[PDB]
């Protein structure tokens, strides 16, 4: 099989700058009909891949002039000029010259932007959930940059690790930020044993952690 | 424009088979080939096979023993079937027009998320997340929806029947006690809610469930 190797794995780029992405094939990829079926795809967050470049260097109808493909033999390159926020996602090369057709591993284009602190919100268990016997406490940490962040839960001042489930969004195409959800799940009975619930975020934008809290008895 | 609409089951029992129909509009199956591709977090994008306009099929040698592609040109349908599915076949499967020479019909369908599991279909419980009754007020208020205890993926979350689309974060689901949970947040002006209603709508196609939960102040 033809092995397609992409580099880099991850590529941060400022708005307006040029991104360059490499794809190498383990052997030549000239179809018997003479065409070199090297294609470049972009997969935006939440979407299917979309064709950008076909037959090495041809822009697919409708694709902006900023995207250009080149190369020959076993060495291929995609260049994205004047990068826009909407260009983020995962770029893949593909060869369709020798069966089985194969894809590269992908290159994730990340947009650089100014640091932004998370907007932190905490939510006690809903009355509906408590009625069913459960108690999830939810914390959102939204629209921050850079992506690195830590969340800590405290119950009556003591750090709680067990029962926390975290989830992270891809980079946002509108504002180039990241978001995170952290959910502390307890039984109703455990939940009702304690009073103070705290979500603490540590991010490079603040010296001190960002704290949101509530007291179950003040509900 | 081209559409490649897919139908078929999301949930397949281990060792059983996966059948997907791809209904093509916008070009003739008598003139263009259709490819099948899958995507997983572990193996990335894998090309599975192709059916050329005249009916010739080519398959990835890794799957040829258990993969079948066929079509009906007059109905504009392409049929994918794979046998003997195991847990490492969990993926999103796509019907695709790719590897183009001259045509304008390149298109990649929305795909069919296929989960290979003996676990049972279960609808979600949906809980509204309003700020705490003693929570302070800001110029923008964040609300949410907790979607808990469902199987399999996916769910679709919307806000105000899809009219409230900006300022939304719907987080990836996490699998715990053999069931998925996710949350969705939406941020709106404090001068809007609660005077203006905010409702999360959750659809879980596998259980045929559609639930609306109004976010009510506590
Ligand atoms: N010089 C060419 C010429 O020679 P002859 O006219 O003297 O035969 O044509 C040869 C092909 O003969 C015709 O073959 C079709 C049947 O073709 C297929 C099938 O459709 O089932 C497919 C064949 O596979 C190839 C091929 O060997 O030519 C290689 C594939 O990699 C692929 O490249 C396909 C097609 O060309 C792909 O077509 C598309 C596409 O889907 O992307 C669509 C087209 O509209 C067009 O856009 C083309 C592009 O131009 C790229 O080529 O892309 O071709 C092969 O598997 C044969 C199989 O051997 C059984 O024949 O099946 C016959 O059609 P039917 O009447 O419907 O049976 C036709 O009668 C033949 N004349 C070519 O090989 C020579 O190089
Ligand atoms: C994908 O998985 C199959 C199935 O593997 C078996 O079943 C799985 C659910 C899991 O329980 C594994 O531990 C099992 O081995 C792999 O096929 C098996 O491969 C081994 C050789 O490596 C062989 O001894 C088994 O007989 C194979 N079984 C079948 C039904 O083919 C398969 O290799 C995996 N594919 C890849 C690309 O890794």
């Amino acid at each position: 099989d033809v092995l397609m190797t992409q580099t880099p794995l991850s590529l941060p780029v400022s708005l307006g700058d040029q991104a360059s992405i490499s794809c190498r094939s383990s052997q030549t990829i000239v179809h018997k009909n003479g065409n070199t079926y090297l294609e470049w795809y972009l997969q935006k967050p939440g979407q299917s891949p979309k064709l950008l470049i076909y037959k090495v260097s041809n822009r697919f109808s409708g694709v902006p002039d900023r995207f250009s493909g080149s190369g020959s033999g076993t060495d291929f390159t995609l260049k994205i000029s004047r990068v826009e926020a909407a260009d983020l996602g995962v770029y893949y090369c593909f060869q369709g010259s020798h069966v089985p057709y194969t894809f590269g591993g992908g290159t994730k284009l990340e947009i650089k932007r100014a640091d932004a602190a998370p907007t932190v919100s905490i939510f006690p268990p809903s009355s509906e959930q408590l009625t069913s016997g459960g108690a999830s406490v939810v914390c959102f940490l939204n629209n921050f940059y850079p992506k690195d962040i830590n969340v800590k839960w405290k119950i009556d001042g003591s750090e709680r690790q067990n029962g926390v489930l975290n989830s992270w969004t891809d980079q946002d195409s509108k504002d180039s930020t990241y978001s995170m959800s952290s959910t502390l799940t307890l039984t109703k009975d455990e939940y009702e044993r304690h009073n103070s619930y705290t979500c603490e975020a540590t991010h490079k934008t603040s010296t001190s952690p960002i704290v949101k809290s509530f007291n179950r008895n003040e509900c | 424009q081209v559409q490649l609409q897919e139908s078929g089951p999301g949930l397949v029992q281990p060792s059983q088979s996966l059948s997907i129909t791809c209904t093509v509009s916008g070009f003739s199956l008598t003139t263009y080939g259709v490819h099948w591709v899958r995507q997983s977090p572990g193996k990335g994008l894998e090309w599975l096979g192709v059916i050329w306009s005249g009916g010739t099929t080519e398959y990835n040698a890794a799957f040829i023993s258990r993969l079948s592609i066929s079509k009906d040109n007059s109905k504009s349908q392409v049929f994918f079937k794979m046998n003997s599915l195991q847990t490492n076949d969990t993926a999103i499967y796509f019907c695709v027009r790719m590897r183009i020479t001259t045509d304008w019909f390149a298109y990649w369908g929305q795909g069919t998320l296929v989960t290979v599991s003996a676990a049972k279909t279960t609808p979600p419980s949906v809980y509204p997340l309003a700020p705490g009754s003693a929570a302070q007020t800001n110029s923008m208020v964040t609300l949410g929806c907790l979607v808990k205890g469902y199987f399999p993926e996916p769910v679709t979350v919307t806000w105000n029947s899809g009219s409230l689309s900006s300022g939304v974060h719907t987080f990836p689901a996490v699998l715990q006690s053999d069931l998925y949970t996710l949350s969705s947040s939406v941020t709106v002006p404090s001068s809007t809610w609660p005077s203006e209603t905010v409702t999360c709508n959750v659809a879980h196609p596998a259980s045929s469930t559609k639930v609306d939960k109004k976010i009510v102040p506590r």
